[PDB]
This record gives structure tokens, C-alpha cells and sequence, in this order.
């Protein structure tokens, strides 16, 4: 059983919403160190990893370690009610259910049932990426939607001080070159020319719930998977590992 | 030499005329002595007294049985005593027929629906085209402005071309400077000159290609509108309409109007039967086509009329060449059965056989059965009928294939097993042959009527083939190659006659029996071919079998295949015989009736695979051929697939020329009548607004484009298409053009569309970049 408290129920809501467009169920590993959730999309193309150290919660009491499988859509409904300055309380006891309290002006407590979820043990890979980029949710959300109107795959290209994103349609196309001076690109670090393609449809769910000011770190390599990291409260981290589309 | 036969009436008496060409001179013989007659089977050959008194009326007077005579013919082989009831005129027969078969005195009547002129040739023992008289051939064609949704005969006849043994001219009423064009004053004058040419050429045979429904009729309309007599007949008479079969033909009293359409169309299969296509598929030589749009423009704005004139002289030269080509055979055929060329050239093989039996029935003293009654004919059309034996083919690609076939299979069976109506299930025969599955019995004691005649026809044929490879008169060695081919055609027609609904000597049992026996010998050959010589039968169809010794050497196969033949022919009964027909380096059989093979000369033979109809662009046609030759000539489906993929890709990366994408089609009628609006039909009315020709007779080339709505609304004229301005629908050309053409061939090897489609990138799973997975 545990008692976890997060300040700012909206930001937390959005987090779960994001890392949920590809999955229906998840098991959350609650330990003394923090909360972690790891799962793969039904197609086994995207790996979703969520790590939330105790450090980011205002209150962190974990008596006995636990893993609670919950239906993400159900959970999303509840958290959708949280406001920016609402405090989020997560209480687990002996019973087989999770207590959630959105505390504030309209404080209310919801009861969420715990289901069993096939917990596929898989670790997070340390891939030898050759290119790292830090972008703004805006530009990235734009290019991904833009590309979805012409092709089913978008291509990533990165060379020193330069990052491109293009796609070829049946009639018209899309392309976007960013350099350190587009501020849509906040940082870039490559080691060698790096090209790779990915599925617009997977990137869609991955960037759907990204604010415009949100910042994301993307790491990839030629004909290799792409990694996207979103930091929450600085230490908390949401990671997506996306299988490439090889030519 | 007798050209044709008819009869006019004088004083109410028939006057049979014979149109002859004896020694370059056209002569007309009259014969006022032949007499119409029917046959009556009287149960009591004494009641003939009150029976020969019946009478009827058709146009006033009362038709009287001007005579009777007890004759002793025989029926289906058995003896019979009937009475020959003479009449004064042919017309009187339908009258008294209705009666005579009423009076209980008769059991039934016979030989009563046979045309007077035809009855004459038969009885008189006269056979047409007999002899070696030089016949004058003249071909002619007409070009008009007529289209489709317009009045037939309204549009003028633009030109009239004709050609013969040595000359090919065009008559028109607008100036064209060409040594072969005869300019004339008016349409009327054109018609006059034409009438004059036949007067001066005086042909025995006038050749046309579909002149029965187009040329002559159209000519008649115009002559009339312009008030001219069409004095084409050697007796100054006009071409006349004459019902034959279920159509309306045209005759010229003193000459033989030979219309190629009927002959060609029924002795060669083709997607369509345009003069161009036919000339091409008979001589290989191509023939350019000029269309409505062109012709109308050239005639209107008198510019370019030279090529529209060449097309015309081309049409005639073609019709003439084809005529000389098909005339020899049809003539020998007319000689074979005993009827006039005009009639034979327009008859079916079944009616061709019937005519033959009728005179062979009279030569022997055999009375002829009657046609089935309207109800008999109807429940006969309703009765199922047998067809050619076909073995589901063995799949895969095979090498060193031999094709063995039976020589004159059905005729041979009919002969050696005495299959005929008059020998079917007789009783008390010293010997019978029994049909394999249907168990029908056939007396072997006395040769059946039909088997007797068929036996003689085949003996007579070998005679030909013998006296043929012998003599050294190439012209003769040609004429008799024709006489032997006519016999071949005629004999191969007996099988189907047995089941011909309107046949007198119809016999469903004979039909089934011939088929069952066919099956028996096919299966026997198949059985011993695999069980004794170690062959593997790949495909059988009606007469032939394809086989091979899996893995065996090419010469071993050819050697053993031939060994097997001589071996099996020793065991096969009567005239049944198999022959080593051909050899193929490699081949494959997709489904019944669909296969492909290739001889050692590299010549490919295919059925039910190759895409023909213009409905296919050259990219589809071309690729399918790349595929077919790679598999047949080199044996690898693998390089075939490689090809298809590369092409599919080029289509996708817009690397294929617009021409190999253009699909052509002609407008069948006004663009306001079209229900189903295809691409061209839409590129039609699309340009119609832009105000243009759009005359039901022109072809509209199109190219589908990367639009959003259906194909139709997105096709651009095969010219209003320009790159860097147009993006063709590669998906269309891939999914509805190249894939279908190629899958008829690759599907069988296990291939599928998924395997041939293209895509630059493919989604892969993440799992291999994971470790604990």
C-alpha cells in the first residue's frame, strides 16, 4: 500500500494522456524509489517508458512495494478533471483498487479498479545514436501533422548544425530544415550524417499531447530506432523508443 | 460449270434456270420439265385413291395433286413403300402438306420442306462449281459519311473502290490526283461508273467483306434516293435481299455475291473482325486504318483526301486478296456438298452436313427424315449436350514436353464403331460395339448410313493426300490441298451435327457415344503413357495430351514418345490413331484452357493468358510479354518477378513515358447515349464543350491522372498530358493495369500482389533492438 502526492494535477494528467495514445493498459511499478511504467504498443514498434522518482512528489510514502495494473482510458477520464493548481493524491490500501483525489476548490475522490496486465519484462536499450536534437513541441507537432497529409512516413536527417524533416506524397510534399537559428531547434549534436525514416502514424500519437512550449529531446541513428525524451519536473522522464521504417 | 440455280414462273409452271459459265461464256439454261413432289407413307397402299384427291387453295384456284406413283425407297435402312405425290408448282406444296398429313390414310409425309432449286441439283445429280472454268473475280468496297445514330442511307457514299486479278481503283466525286483514282462529276455518276465497271469487268463472283449488311444495302438506299437502277445482275436486275439462316443476305441473279464475313468469322477466332485485323491475322502484313473523324474532315475541307483515298484502294486490294484466299476452299466445299457457293459460303457446318446427306440420301434410295417439329426442336435445344474432355492440369513449370493427339478422333470413332441412328440398338445383330459409359449398342453387321459416307470421305481424302505429295504440278498440288481440306472440315462437322437441334439425322445417343468413346481412348492412352513408358501427363484437352518424363533427357523423351505412339496405335481399334504432333522445350499449364508453351524454334504458343484488347496500355502488354518470355525461354519465374517489381517501381517514381500509359477506345455512338461513362467517353464530352468533332467513329486516347474522384472524371487526352504539369495515377496503372496482366501468369507459382507492389520504406519491429526481448 502507498500514498503518493503530486502538485499540479493538470500537468500530471497531460503526461498520462501522452503516454497512453498507443496503449490501453499498463502496470505501474511503485517502489520506495519512485513510480515506473514500461510497455509496448500492440504492434511492438514503440516502447514507452515512464520513470517518476520520489523526488518529484511532495509526499512519497511507500510501505510495501506494489504494481497496479490500470485501464488507461478510465484513468485518463478522472485525471482530465484536474486543474493546474490542483494537488493529486494517490492512495492504495489492502483492497484491490486505487484511490485518487484531485484536491483543491472542488476536491473529489475517485475509485479506480485494478486489473491484471500482462507485464512483459523488457529493458530500455542503450543505443549508439549518432545525432541528438532538442526541439519545441510546436515545430515537431506541426511537421508530423503536415507530413501526415502527404506520406505515411516522415524522414529524419541530421548533420552538424542542421536538422531536416521531409516526406513524399502522391502529388505534393513536405520538408523542414532547422538550424540553431530557428529556435524551434534549441540544441543539436551530431557526430556523422544521420538519416532514418519513421511512421507518421506512430509519431502522431507520440506528439499529440505535447504543448507548444514543451521541449523534447530526440536521439537517432541511420536505419535505427529513434528515441524521444520528455522531462517532467526535471528528473521525471518520459521516453519513447520508436522502430524505424527501413528502405 | 454451274454457278447457281433458281426458277421463275411462266403460265403458273416452274421453269428452273441454270446459270452456267461454259467456256468463258455465261449461258442460261431453262428447264420446264422438273416437278415438285412430296412423299406420303400410306398404311394401306390402296387408300391412295381417295387420298390423291385432296386439294387446297393459296391465291384463288384449287391446288390438285397432279399425280402419284408407288415407289420403293427405304427408310433408315429398312424397306418402305411411299407415294411420290407430284404437284404442278412448288408453292402448291405448303398448301397440300397441311392436308395430306391429316387424312388417316397417311402415317406421315417426307421430303416436303426442300426448296425447288435445291431439290433440282440433288435429284438431277448436278453439283455446282464442277469443272475448271476460269471465274472472273471482282472485289468492291464503299466508303460513306454514315456513322451510327444517324439514318442508314442518309449520308452520301463518299467513294467506291474495287479491285481484281490486276487493278485496284477508287471512284469519287471530288478531285484527287492519283493514277488509281477516277474522279467523277457526282455521287450519281460515281454509281454510274461503278455499274459500268461491272458491266465491262463482267465478274462471275463479286467479293465483299460484309457486303450483305453494309455495302449492298447502303448502295441500294443511295441508288434509290438518287433515282438509279442498280443493274448489277447479268440480267440487268438489282441486288436482291434473300433470307438465309437467321439473317438477310444479298444476291445478284447472274453472279455469285461472295461475302467474306460469314466465311472468315466462322473459321478463325479474333477479338474483333475489322478488315484491318483480319488481313493482318491472315497474311501477317499490317493494314493502316483511317477513321470517321479523319475521313469527315478530309472530305469537308477538301485537304488531305489523298490518304483517305489510299485507305479506300487499300480496302479493295485487301477484300480481293482475302477473296482469292478463301475462295478456293469454299468452292471445293460447295462442290463437296452439292449446293451453290452463295448458299454454302453463308451456311453453318451443320446445315452444310444436312445438305450433303440429302443428296447422299437420294443417291442411295434412302428417304430423308424430317426436321424436328417446333416442340421437338425446342425440347432439343433444352437438352444438355456433351463436350470435349479436359484434364485439370498439373501445376508448375515443365521441360521437354511432347504433345500427342488423335488423328480425326470423332470421325474415326464414328467409323470404327458404326455409330449411326440406323444402327443404334437394332436387335439380333451378330456383333455390336458398346458405348463405354452410356452403354449404347451399335450393330456392326452392315455399315451405318453416316459411317458409310464418312468412311468414304476419309478414304477419298487419303487418296488426295497421296496423289498430292506425288504429282509435280504445284498449282494442282495446291488445288487438291484444298480438296483435302474441304473433306477435313466436312468430316469434323459430323460429330456436332448429331446434336444439331435442327438436324434430320439427329441422334443424341450417337453424340454421347462418340464422346464416351473419346474419353475411353484418351484415358487409355493416358493410362499406358504413364504406367508403361514412365511418362507424366501434364494436360489433356478434347483431342490432345501433353506429357513428359519428369527429369528425363530431351532426346530420350522425343525417342520414347514416338516409341509409345507406334506401340499404342497397334493396340488401338479400327481407324483410331495417335500421332507425335509436337515438342516444346518448356511450358506451364495454369487452368483448363489457359496455358503457355514454346517450341525449340523459340516460338511461343499461348491460350487464355495474353492480354489483347486495346483496353490495355503498352506498359501492361509489354511487361506481360517480358514475363512470359523470361519464364519460357529461360525458365525463371524469379527474373520474371524481378522485372515486374522494377516496372511497378518505375510507375510509382513517375519514370514511365506517357505513351506506354495511353489507352485507346472508339466512341460507339453519340456521347448523350452512353450510360456507363468511361474515361474516353468523358474525355469526349469534355472536349465536346470545347466544341469539336465527337463523331461516333473516332477513338479517344486517354491517361488517368492522380485525381481524387473516379477514373472517368480524371482522364486527359493522350496529348493534353504534359509532364511538369501532369501527374498520372501510378496506382491505377499498377493496380488495374500491370498487376492483372502479370498475375494471370505468376499467381500459379504462388505469387501475390503484396509481393509485387512497391514502397520505399517498410515498417519494422522494434524488438530486435531490445535485449530482454
Amino acid at each position: 500500500p502507498f500514498e503518493i502526492v503530486f502538485e499540479g494535477a493538470k500537468e500530471f494528467a497531460q503526461l498520462i494522456d501522452t503516454a497512453s495514445k498507443l496503449i490501453d493498459e499498463a502496470a505501474f511499478k511503485v517502489t520506495e524509489d519512485g513510480i515506473s511504467m514500461r510497455a509496448m504498443d500492440p504492434s511492438r514498434v514503440v516502447l514507452i517508458d515512464l520513470n517518476l522518482p520520489s523526488s518529484i512528489f511532495s509526499k512519497y510514502e511507500v510501505v510495501e512495494p506494489e504494481t497496479i495494473g490500470v485501464n488507461l482510458d478510465h484513468l485518463k477520464k478522472i485525471l482530465k478533471r484536474g486543474k493546474a493548481k490542483d494537488t493529486l493524491i494517490l492512495k492504495k490500501g489492502e483492497e484491490n483498487f486505487l484511490e485518487i483525489t484531485i484536491q483543491g476548490t472542488a476536491t473529489r475522490t475517485f475509485r479506480v479498479p485494478l486489473i491484471d496486465v500482462e507485464e512483459m519484462e523488457v529493458d530500455l536499450p542503450e543505443l549508439p545514436f549518432t545525432a541528438k536534437v532538442v526541439v519545441l513541441g510546436e515545430v515537431l507537432k506541426a511537421a508530423v501533422k503536415a507530413a501526415s497529409l502527404v506520406s505515411d512516413s516522415i524522414k529524419f536527417i541530421a548533420r552538424e548544425n542542421e536538422f531536416i524533416m521531409k516526406a513524399e506524397g502522391e502529388t505534393q510534399e513536405v520538408e523542414i530544415k532547422l538550424t540553431l537559428e530557428d529556435e524551434g531547434l534549441l540544441d543539436i549534436e551530431v557526430q556523422e550524417e544521420t538519416k532514418s525514416a519513421y511512421g507518421v502514424s506512430y509519431l502522431s500519437d507520440m506528439v499529440k499531447g505535447l504543448g507548444k512550449a514543451d521541449e523534447v529531446t530526440i536521439k537517432f541513428g541511420n536505419e535505427m530506432p529513434m528515441q524521444m525524451e520528455y522531462y517532467i519536473r526535471d528528473e521525471g522522464r518520459l521516453t519513447f523508443l520508436l522502430a524505424p521504417r527501413v528502405e | 460449270m454451274i454457278l447457281d440455280v433458281d426458277y421463275i414462273t411462266e403460265e403458273g409452271k416452274p421453269v428452273i434456270r441454270l446459270f452456267k459459265k461454259e467456256n468463258g461464256k455465261f449461258k442460261i439454261e431453262h428447264d420446264r420439265t422438273f416437278r415438285p413432289y412430296i412423299y406420303a407413307l400410306l398404311r394401306d397402299d390402296s387408300k391412295i385413291e381417295e387420298v390423291k384427291k385432296i386439294t387446297g387453295e393459296r391465291h384463288g384456284k384449287i391446288v390438285r395433286i397432279v399425280d402419284v406413283e408407288k415407289v420403293e425407297k427405304k427408310f433408315l435402312g429398312k424397306p418402305i413403300t411411299v407415294w411420290k405425290l407430284y404437284l404442278e408448282h412448288p408453292q402448291d406444296v405448303p398448301t397440300i402438306r397441311e392436308k395430306v398429313r391429316e387424312h388417316p390414310a397417311v402415317v406421315d409425309i417426307f421430303e416436303y420442306d426442300i426448296p425447288f432449286a435445291k431439290r433440282y441439283l440433288i435429284d438431277k445429280g448436278l453439283i455446282p462449281m464442277e469443272g475448271e472454268e476460269e471465274l472472273k473475280i471482282l472485289a468492291f468496297d464503299i466508303e460513306t459519311l454514315y456513322h451510327e445514330g444517324e439514318e442508314f442511307g442518309k449520308g452520301p457514299i463518299i467513294m467506291i473502290s474495287y479491285a481484281d486479278e490486276n487493278e485496284a481503283k477508287v471512284i469519287t466525286w471530288k478531285n484527287i490526283d492519283l493514277p488509281y483514282v477516277e474522279v467523277v462529276s457526282s455521287e450519281r455518276e460515281m454509281i454510274k461508273r461503278f455499274l459500268r465497271i461491272i458491266r465491262e469487268k463482267d465478274p462471275d463472283i463479286i467479293v465483299t467483306y460484309n457486303g450483305d449488311s453494309f455495302d449492298f444495302p447502303y448502295l441500294a438506299k443511295r441508288a434509290e434516293k438518287l433515282g438509279i437502277k442498280l443493274t448489277i445482275g447479268r440480267d440487268g436486275s438489282e441486288p436482291k435481299m434473300q433470307r438465309i439462316g437467321d439473317m438477310t443476305a444479298v444476291e445478284v441473279k447472274g453472279r455469285i455475291h461472295f461475302d467474306l464475313y460469314h466465311v472468315i468469322t466462322r473459321t478463325i477466332n479474333l477479338p474483333t473482325y475489322t478488315l484491318e485485323a483480319v488481313y493482318e491475322a491472315i497474311f501477317g502484313k499490317p493494314k493502316e486504318k483511317v477513321y470517321a473523324d479523319e475521313i469527315a474532315k478530309a472530305w469537308e475541307s477538301g485537304e488531305n483526301l489523298e490518304r483517305v483515298a489510299k485507305y479506300s484502294m487499300e480496302d479493295a486490294k485487301a477484300t480481293y486478296e482475302l477473296g482469292k484466299e478463301f475462295l478456293p476452299m469454299e468452292i471445293q466445299l460447295s462442290r463437296l456438298v452439292g449446293q451453290p457457293l452463295w448458299d454454302v459460303s453463308r451456311s453453318s457446318t451443320g446445315n452444310l452436313v444436312e445438305w450433303f446427306l440429302l443428296r447422299k440420301a437420294y443417291e442411295r434410295n434412302e428417304v430423308a427424315p424430317n426436321k424436328p417439329s417446333e416442340e421437338e426442336y425446342q425440347r432439343r435445344l433444352r437438352e444438355s449436350y456433351t463436350g470435349g474432355f479436359v484434364k485439370e492440369p498439373e501445376k508448375g513449370l515443365w521441360e521437354n514436353i511432347v504433345y500427342l493427339d488423335f488423328r480425326a478422333l470423332y470421325p474415326s470413332i464414328i467409323i470404327t464403331h458404326n455409330v449411326s441412328p440406323d444402327t443404334l440398338n437394332l436387335e439380333g445383330c451378330k456383333n455390336y460395339d458398346i458405348a463405354p459409359q452410356v452403354g449404347h449398342k451399335f450393330c456392326k453387321d452392315i455399315p451405318g448410313f453416316i459411317p458409310s459416307l464418312l468412311g468414304h470421305l476419309l478414304e477419298e481424302r487419303q487418296k488426295i493426300k497421296t496423289k498430292m505429295k506425288e504429282t509435280q504440278d504445284p498449282i494442282e498440288k495446291i488445288l487438291l490441298d484444298y480438296r483435302q481440306k474441304a473433306i477435313k472440315l466436312l468430316a469434323n462437322s459430323f460429330y456436332g451435327y448429331y446434336g444439331y437441334a435442327k438436324a434430320r439425322w439427329y441422334c443424341k445417343e450417337c453424340a454421347e457415344s462418340v464422346t464416351a468413346w473419346g474419353r475411353k481412348y484418351i484415358e487409355l492412352v493416358w493410362k499406358e503413357l504413364e504406367e508403361k513408358f514412365g511418362f507424366k501427363v501434364l494436360y489433356i484437352d478434347t483431342d490432345g495430351l501433353y506429357a513428359t518424363i519428369p527429369g528425363g533427357e530431351s532426346e530420350e523423351i522425343k525417342k520414347k514418345a514416338l516409341e509409345f505412339v507406334k506401340y499404342i496405335n497397334s493396340k488401338l481399334p479400327g481407324l483410331l490413331e495417335l500421332e507425335y504432333e509436337g515438342f516444346y522445350k518448356r511450358g506451364f499449364f495454369v487452368t483448363k484452357k489457359r496455358y503457355a508453351v514454346i517450341d525449340e524454334e523459340g516460338k511461343v504458343i499461348t491460350r487464355g493468358l495474353e492480354i489483347v484488347r486495346r483496353d490495355w496500355s503498352e506498359i501492361a502488354k509489354e511487361t506481360q510479354a517480358r514475363v512470359l518470355e523470361t519464364i519460357l525461354k529461360h525458365g525463371d519465374v524469379e527474373e520474371a518477378v524481378r522485372i515486374v517489381k522494377e516496372v511497378i517501381q518505375k510507375l510509382a517514381n513517375y519514370e514511365i513515358p506517357p505513351e506506354k500509359l495511353a489507352i485507346y477506345e472508339q466512341i460507339t455512338r453519340p456521347l448523350h447515349e452512353y450510360k456507363a461513362i468511361g474515361p474516353h467517353v468523358a474525355v469526349a464530352k469534355k472536349l465536346a464543350a470545347k466544341g469539336v468533332k465527337i463523331k461516333p467513329g473516332m477513338v479517344i486516347g486517354y491517361i488517368v491522372l492522380r485525381g481524387d474522384g473516379p477514373i472517368s472524371n480524371r482522364a486527359i487526352l493522350a496529348e493534353e498530358y504534359d509532364p511538369k504539369k501532369h501527374k498520372y495515377d501510378a496506382e491505377y496503372y499498377i493496380e488495374n493495369q500491370v498487376l492483372p496482366a502479370v498475375l494471370r501468369i505468376l499467381e500459379g507459382f504462388g505469387y501475390r500482389k503484396e509481393d509485387l507492389r512497391y514502397q520505399k520504406t517498410r515498417q519494422v519491429g522494434l524488438t530486435s533492438w531490445l535485449n530482454i526481448k
